[PDB]
């Protein structure tokens, strides 16, 4: 289990880390977060009291390096930084540890929500749609655009998701334009899957990645994205079965996670009803069709 | 965007721009079976694609054989008459492509978009005008050539006649529009308005007849009379 300790707390913040969330009192004394699960990334996150504008927060993976949070006064802001001493950090961890100034990571033995969530994200990959190469980990924050987005401003802070366009050349062959653009099949499986993701668990990673950013960042561009690759599985008559049973259990866990009270800003009328009612694959996700219809009947 | 009232007189600059209708592409005849089922047989269709600057419709002639053993006909015409429309731009010379393509049915905007992506340039915008370009079958020559046709076939013509040789653009497109109202409201009252007077003819190489200038005058008042007649007629006014 491994931990991420803080300086300190000095402005009133709702941290969250993962699914869990927790309020810290300015100037409380409070020192970080401890029994991280290893194996999967994480994120910590971040909502000041006095300004809700910026969600903003950090992926990480506490098998890549030792990751800590300070306040910055002056940038206004809670940052990650990596000690790169190791018995330094070793000895802040157990002081506070020992003076019981650390929240525990809440996990439930039952539960495996989280691995359920990021089964696909690998940290290497986050680092290639969030590029800042002199960091482990990784900054997102509420108001990032993607780079699809900024083609339709700054490059060094965005999203390099892939971009899916369904009325563009990649998309759609010379000579195939209706039998493309009605069965998105070709561009699914040779340009995305053969040709850029590789794998179809890379593109479920991005998938999985883009859905927690809309959650927990509110990040508008993220939420496009994840609906965007729902949308061209669902639009494929040509599916692997293992890639559309995997999908139905990725997507029941993101709408079994999602908060009722954020549906109508994370959930996209059209696609979902177009996937769960009119698309080739509007027989294939058992599991998320019944958790949507039992959960959220009013979208549909 | 969409073409509406509040900039009609866009029609009539010096933007090349041509008005597509895909309402004659797939037509059928329903009909009962020996086992008294319902079955359609199609005819032959046109896609008709208008300058309405210069009066040049390029009539793609849809010949039956193109539906053989083909699903979803309905659908398809759409995708055909996009396939049709973007064949035709990329036949012309650049500076006679098009800037704008407006289709008159909403339908036809993403198939003709998806047949387009090479042509980024070229605008494809919808109308909110109520255009009767599916009248054009009415017109006597045009029906013709579309039934007679054995093979798919390009056929050209000027839809005005001469006429921009004494009256504007606009005022053609709205002689025409008028025109092609009046038959699609009420098909054997018009030809009868515009037929009825043996001494004026149709020229070899036009479609309408040669009426002067104050002719015109007295067809296009019975036209309108025509369409308000039927109007009441309708709505028992
Ligand atoms: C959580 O890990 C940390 O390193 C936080 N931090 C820098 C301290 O507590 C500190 C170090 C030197 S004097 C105070």
């Amino acid at each position: 289990m491994n931990t991420v300790p803080f300086t300190s707390a000095p402005i009133e913040v709702t941290i969250g880390i993962d699914q869990y969330s927790f309020n810290v009192k300015e100037n409380q004394p409070f020192h970080g977060i401890k029994d991280i699960p290893i194996g999967h990334v994480h994120v910590i996150h971040f909502q000041h009291a006095d300004n809700s504008s910026m969600r903003y927060g950090y992926w990480f993976d506490c098998r890549m390096g030792n990751f800590y949070i300070q306040y910055d006064p002056k940038d206004g802001l809670y940052k990650m930084m990596e000690e790169r001493d190791g018995a330094k950090f070793e000895n802040i961890v157990h002081n506070f540890k020992e003076r019981q100034m650390m929240v525990s990571y809440p996990k439930i033995d039952e539960d495996d929500t989280w691995y359920n969530l990021t089964e696909f994200v690998q940290m290497d990959k986050i680092r290639k749609i969030v590029r800042k190469d002199e960091n482990q980990f990784s900054y997102v924050d509420s108001s990032m655009t993607t780079v699809q987005e900024n083609e339709l401003s700054d490059p060094a802070h965005s999203l390099n998701y892939t971009v899916i366009n369904f009325k563009s050349r990649e998309a759609i062959r010379p000579g195939h334009e209706m039998e493309d653009f009605l069965d998105k099949s070709y561009y699914l499986n040779t340009v995305m899957l053969q040709g850029i993701f590789k794998n179809s668990s890379n593109y479920f990673g991005e998938l999985q990645f883009a859905f927690l950013n809309a959650m927990f960042f509110g990040n508008y561009g993220s939420s496009l994205q994840w609906h965007a690759m729902i949308e061209l599985i669902c639009s494929s008559a040509t599916v692997p079965k293992h890639m559309l049973d995997k999908l139905d259990e990725i997507l029941y866990y993101q709408i079994k996670t999602l908060p009722e009270q954020y549906s109508d800003i994370l959930l996209n009328e059209r696609v979902w009803n177009i996937c769960l009612y009119s698309s080739f694959q509007k027989n294939s996700l058992h599991n998320t069709e019944k958790i949507m219809e039992n959960k959220y009947p009013e979208l549909l | 965007g969409a073409m509406n009232s509040s900039n009609y007189a866009e029609l009539f600059n010096n933007d090349i721009k041509l008005f597509v209708d895909d309402t004659n592409v797939y037509r059928v005849t329903v009909h009962k079976t020996f086992e008294g089922n319902v079955a359609t047989k199609a005819i032959n269709g046109c896609i008709f694609t208008l300058n309405p600057k210069t009066g040049h419709l390029f009539l793609k002639i849809i010949h039956t054989s193109v539906w053989a053993g083909q699903k979803r006909l309905s659908q398809l015409a759409k995708w055909k008459t996009a396939e049709e429309v973007s064949a035709l731009v990329r036949s012309l010379p650049k500076e006679e492509q098009p800037k704008q393509i407006i289709v008159t049915r909403k339908a036809m905007l993403d198939p003709l978009e998806v047949h387009m992506l090479d042509f980024p340039n070229i605008a494809i915008r919808p109308t909110e005008l109520r255009l009767p370009f599916s009248a054009a079958m009415s017109i006597d020559k045009l029906s013709d050539v579309v039934m007679k046709a054995t093979e798919p076939q390009m056929v050209l013509f000027n839809i005005y006649d001469d006429w921009l040789d004494r009256i504007s653009s606009y005022t053609a497109f709205s002689r025409l529009t008028l025109l092609l109202r009046a038959l699609k409201t009420n098909e054997e009252s018009a030809k009868m308005i515009l037929l009825s007077d043996p001494t004026i003819t149709i020229k070899s190489y036009h479609l309408w007849p040669s009426f002067t200038d104050e002719q015109w005058i007295t067809i296009e008042s019975q036209m309108r009379d025509l369409i308000l007649t039927e109007y009441g007629r309708k709505y028992n006014v």
